[PDB]
RNA sequence: GCUACCUAAGAACAGCUAAAAGAGCACACCCGUCUAUGUAGCAAAAUAGUGGGAAGAUUUAUAGGUAGAGGCGACAAACCUA
RNA sequence: CUGAGUUCAGACCGGAGUAAUCCAGGUCGGUUUCUAUCUACUUUCAAAUUCCUCCCUGUACGAAAGGACAAGAGAAAUAAGGCCUACUUCACAAAGCGCCUUCCCCCGUAAAUGAUAUCAUCUCAACUUAGUAUUAUACCCACACCCACCCAAGAACAGGGUU
């Protein structure tokens, strides 16, 4: 028989449950705090060809930028909302070309998942997250799984990737899938206006793999490439990225450094393992930018 | 596509839509309880709340007097709205429908659902009620509550 | 936005465009390789049944924010060397032009209002 | 009192983070450049740094016909009629290149759009560019200018007439015939009026905004 | 467009005894506590609730019988009141509806 | 008993403009220009819109007549029980 | 899906024919329906091209007239993939007319050293460079109950959330 957590609790029970569990969550997040106070993995400098660890955000919305050159440019705001280190491979245990880590984002209930996530979550003494996502980094780069992980990581002036699973259209004609051109409203066409003309070659007595037919579109992972940060917000740890990102608003997007070749070799001052609070060293200010950002209660700009 | 769109398309458009909710809302205003498909009565809902909200801001507001009129095409529920519905729930601020999915129609098979007015004078539905506290697993965490505030 | 076969207000000092005739100024080609042509665009017209060169100067197609938008479609008659065929422009002439790409000092010189 | 449009988010499932956020900045924005109290009736003087000058200052003169967009990105259009040719103009509130916002004449028209302003006679949408502002005392209303513009010939970039737009601000009995009333009144949708699941409550929201905004002063 | 070929019974066995097409199994019955009838969670128990209906059409037929004619609404809160009760300080003011029977055990 | 034509005795044609009509606009009524729908259809020829005519060489009910080597025809080889 | 032609049932013109009728001549008008059984297929993806302007430079070159190539910078257009802050169609959202992003090379020859043929010779000689080779990296990747409810997920199913 089927059983949900709250089907044989009482009326009083239930608040005492959610209250309790509630509190559990926050203690073990408030509990990982303070990574370099618990026996840290030994902190290597940044070297050529290093990779670092990327985060999970939640895409808040888009909001105008302005710079001194007088251009707007438009910016989706990425919310880190509790994203910790889960798990560490290593090259030979993965079998693949890397070390990997997985890092999870998004706290989610207990109730909803299975056991063996439930299970894995209680060995790390952290709630489960809503997704985790894998990031192959170099092994001078390899985190302590438990480690929080804070949208001052980013920089401004650096470039990253940003992947979601799109906005799913369901099920779509070729007009709005592949942008067919369609037939023309009058002068006949009987019933021919958003039809797929001739599918294949009359030789061929068959269809090619691959053509592009009506189906399922959107709700499929793509990758946005070269966003510039323009600013971080440390204390909602807000990312604040060029243009636009896939997805849905309140979605959670895997946010990687940029793999393209003109960024290759730009991580030099950006913190390389991560960045570390409690290290308390020049403690960072509310909000960092880049030296182009009209800065909000600055002086109105003229072109001099 | 219908992201974000929170009415549902039903009889023959928008206009019939309004007059179908308008029906079971009136009807729902005289009786107190009405059985109707579940998707009919989900959609009225929200309406039979906004209603009551309406009857709440006065019998005298002009504005609150013309909604109701509308709304209810029989005119003798008016003055019930105002006078018996109105002061009935001014202690509390919203949650005045309660909703309880009732079996299949037997024609048709259509899902089926009981609207009413808390506080009705009519016979009360046989509720689902949760787990009596005496119950062995509410009696192990009602052992953990006490030991919880025995600790702090 | 212009396109071909757009009925357009000439703008200018110039004769040819101020002289009456049965039938409106009408876009021949967008000198852009699609159609559509902007504020700064070159266009050919038909105008009292010869073949000449204007440059669009405002349009009735919203833009960017802070850029005017204007109630007609507003061209100035250039030669095939680029110099402007009337002496005097009246209408109010976008600043714009000076950035964008292209002959635009000439039109801003004999220009007498700027929005 | 008088909240900005732009600080009253539309519906929607955005995080109401996004908005606090969003409002802070605009509120350091408002720190630096005084943003007056204005409608859409009201006549208004914008004073600019353009990019494509050499930091050389623009003042333009017009009567805002809309007001529209959510919060940073909230814009304003202004008519004016200049030497025969009618120009808009798209402002931005918070872009940083606008120097200053004047309201020459405070006051509401009927209507809270004026896009009909296009269709209406040139005589309505002029304005002197070098008028003098009037001064409202501190503690009255703000007054409301119950002109009806006179029209065009009947072909309009929009069908005024038609119920939806709902204007209220146009002698459409000059320029219209009892037949095309009915015509238009085809279209009326008397049900949308009371139709109470439609309808925007923003009373609490205003209420949290005025408290975030004390807070910031 | 017209099939080929006859469809062979093979062929239609696997498609219309694919487990897609196939009755699945409910998992939500329950026994109903007051009747020991069958009831679906989820679902209001349909005999309780028939019990309730014939209840509330009864008393509906007393409500119509009291007011007499259409448009003829009360301005008033209603009460009903069965054999050997008399009306308290709370349903003084209030409608009285008579019914012929005695309290039913889950009326309260 | 459909239809082509005829015979007998009938019926119908709002409103508006018109010196007043095989006149015009335009109902009812008659027809079927063009498009769309429909194509085992509502229909073995229809529907919706748009159309042509609508006091007349008009439309229409009833009864009668002309019969196949034939009838009837403002000739379309039309119609004479799909 | 749709013109025209073959191509016709009606009609006229020019020509032919005693005629009926014909034209290998012209012009007007003119009905093909289909509910998909089978095969095949229905987000391979993650690598974009080009033009113009400026610098070089008004250089090299050339008697002048004229007028480059590499390297770099800026602007566009298209294509592929997304998105909604504004603008626009509109309004819990979907869209473009709006905004954002876009990464590797190609092999024909040009040359060293050097034998057969003690010189020479770029080599279907052994060989040495331009030469880049197998590109690579990116994405995806844990699995309750499958009461119910909600959803930015969706035809159904499935998927995400319900602390
Ligand atoms: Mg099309
Ligand atoms: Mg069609
Ligand atoms: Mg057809
Ligand atoms: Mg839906
Ligand atoms: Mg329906
Ligand atoms: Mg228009
Ligand atoms: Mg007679
Ligand atoms: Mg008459
Ligand atoms: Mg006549
Ligand atoms: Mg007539
Ligand atoms: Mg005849
Ligand atoms: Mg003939
Ligand atoms: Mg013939
Ligand atoms: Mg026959
Ligand atoms: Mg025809
Ligand atoms: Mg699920
Ligand atoms: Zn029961």
């Amino acid at each position: 028989s089927g059983t949900w957590w709250d089907e044989h609790l009482s009326e009083e029970n239930v608040p005492f449950i959610k209250q309790l569990v509630s509190d559990e969550d926050k203690a073990q997040l408030a509990s990982k705090l303070c990574p370099l106070k618990d026996e840290p993995w030994p902190i290597h400098p940044w070297e050529p060809g290093s990779f670092r660890v990327g985060l999970i955000a939640l895409k808040l919305g888009m909001m105008p930028l302005w710079t001194k050159d007088g251009q707007k440019h438009v910016v989706t705001l990425l919310q880190v909302q509790d994203c910790h280190v889960l798990k560490y491979t290593s090259k030979e245990n993965c079998n693949g070309k890397m070390a990997t880590l997985s890092v999870g984002g998004k706290t989610v209930s207990r109730f909803r998942k299975a056991t063996s996530i439930l299970e894995f979550y209680r060995e790390l003494g952290l709630p489960p997250k809503q997704t985790v996502k894998i990031f192959n980094i170099t092994d001078n780069a390899a985190i302590k799984p438990g480690t929080p992980l804070y949208a001052a990581h980013f920089r401004p002036g650096q470039y990253v990737d940003v992947t979601a699973k799109t906005i799913g259209k369901g099920f779509q004609g070729v007009m709005k899938r592949w942008g067919f051109k369609g037939q023309p409203a009058t002068h006949g066409q009987t019933k021919t206006h958003r039809r797929p003309g001739a599918v294949a070659t009359g030789d061929i007595g068959r269809v090619w793999p691959g053509t592009k037919m009506p189906g399922k579109m959107g709700n499929i992972y793509r990758t946005e490439y070269g966003l510039k940060v323009w600013r971080i917000n440390t204390k909602h740890n807000i990312i604040y990225v060029n243009g636009s990102v896939p997805g849905h608003k309140n979605c959670l997007v895997k946010v990687k450094d940029s793999k393209l070749p003109a960024y290759k070799d730009l991580g030099k001052n950006l913190p390389f393992p991560t960045y570390f609070p409690d290290g308390d060293e020049e403690e960072l200010p509310e909000d960092l930018y880049d030296e182009n950002v009209c800065q909000p209660g600055a002086p109105s700009i003229t072109f001099a | 596509i219908s992201h974000g769109r929170v009415f549902r398309r039903m009889g023959l458009g928008p206009e019939s839509r309004i007059h179908l909710l308008r029906n079971l809302l009136t009807g729902l205003v005289r009786h107190e309880r009405i059985e109707a498909p579940w998707a009919r009565v989900d959609e009225m809902r929200g309406y039979a709340e906004k209603l009551i909200d309406y009857g709440k801001l006065g019998d005298t507001n002009e504005r609150a007097m013309r909604m109701a009129d509308f709304w209810l095409t029989e005119k003798d529920l008016i003055p019930k709205l105002f006078q018996v519905l109105a002061p009935r729930y001014k202690d509390q601020t919203g949650g005045y429908t309660r909703m309880l999915q009732i079996p299949n129609r037997s024609l048709d098979r259509a899902k089926m659902a009981v609207i009413e007015y808390k506080g009705n004078c009519l016979p009360p539905l046989p509720l689902p009620r949760r787990d009596s506290h005496l119950t062995l697993l509410n009696q192990l965490l009602q052992g953990l509550r006490q030991d919880l505030r025995q600790s702090q | 936005a212009i396109q071909k076969m757009t009925r357009v207000r000439v703008v200018d000092n110039s004769a040819l465009g101020n002289s009456p005739y049965h039938r409106a100024p009408r876009c021949i080609h967008v000198y852009k390789k699609n159609g559509v042509g902007k504020v700064g665009d070159q266009i050919l017209l038909a105008i009292k049944g010869q073949k000449k060169k204007a440059l669009i100067v405002g349009h009735c197609m919203p833009g960017p924010r802070m850029t005017p938008r204007f109630d007609s479609n507003n061209v100035v008659l250039i030669e095939d060397n680029g110099n402007p065929v009337g002496t005097r422009i009246k209408t109010p002439i976008p600043t714009s032009l000076r950035k964008r790409e292209g002959e635009y000092s000439k039109v801003l010189a004999i220009a007498q209002n700027f929005v | 009192r008088f909240l900005s449009p732009e600080f009253i988010p539309r519906r929607g499932r955005t995080d109401p983070l996004k908005f606090q956020i969003e409002r802070k900045d605009m509120l350091e924005r408002r720190k630096v450049l005084h943003i007056p109290e204005f409608y859409v009736g009201s006549i208004l003087r914008v004073t600019t740094a353009d990019p494509y000058a050499s930091g050389k200052i623009s003042q333009f003169l017009g009567i805002c016909i809309q007001r529209s967009g959510r919060g940073l990105g909230a814009t304003f259009i202004l008519r004016n009629v200049i030497e025969g040719q009618g120009v808009e103009i798209c402002f931005e509130l918070y872009n940083p290149r606008v120097q200053e916002i004047q309201v020459v004449k405070l006051e509401k028209r009927l209507d809270d759009s004026l896009l009909y302003l296009r269709d209406a006679l040139p005589e309505y949408s002029t304005f002197d560019v070098n008028m003098k502002p009037v001064v409202q005392e501190p503690n009255q209303k703000v007054p409301v200018n119950e002109l009806k513009v006179k029209m065009k010939p009947k072909p309009w970039s929009k069908r005024w007439e038609r119920p939806n737009f709902n204007i209220k601000g146009i002698r459409f009995d000059l320029c219209l015939t009892e037949q095309q009333m009915k015509e238009a009144q085809k279209w009326n949708q008397p049900w949308l009026e009371f139709d109470m699941m439609r309808e925007y409550d923003t009373s609490k929201i205003e209420a949290a905004i005025w408290k975030e905004i004390e807070a910031s002063k | 467009a017209a099939p080929k070929n006859r469809r062979t019974i093979e062929v239609n066995r696997c498609r219309r005894r694919n487990p897609q097409k196939l009755i699945k199994v409910k998992n939500n019955i329950d026994v109903c506590p007051e009747c020991g009838h069958l009831k679906q969670k989820h679902v209001l128990c349909a005999y309780c609730y028939e019990k309730v209906c014939k209840e509330t059409a009864e008393i509906r037929r007393q409500i119509g019988k009291q007011e007499g004619g259409p448009f003829k609404a009360p301005t008033i809160e209603t009460v009903v009141l069965y054999t050997g009760e008399t009306p308290s300080e709370q349903d003084q003011g209030k409608r009285i509806i008579e019914r012929d029977r005695k309290r039913p055990s889950w009326f309260t």
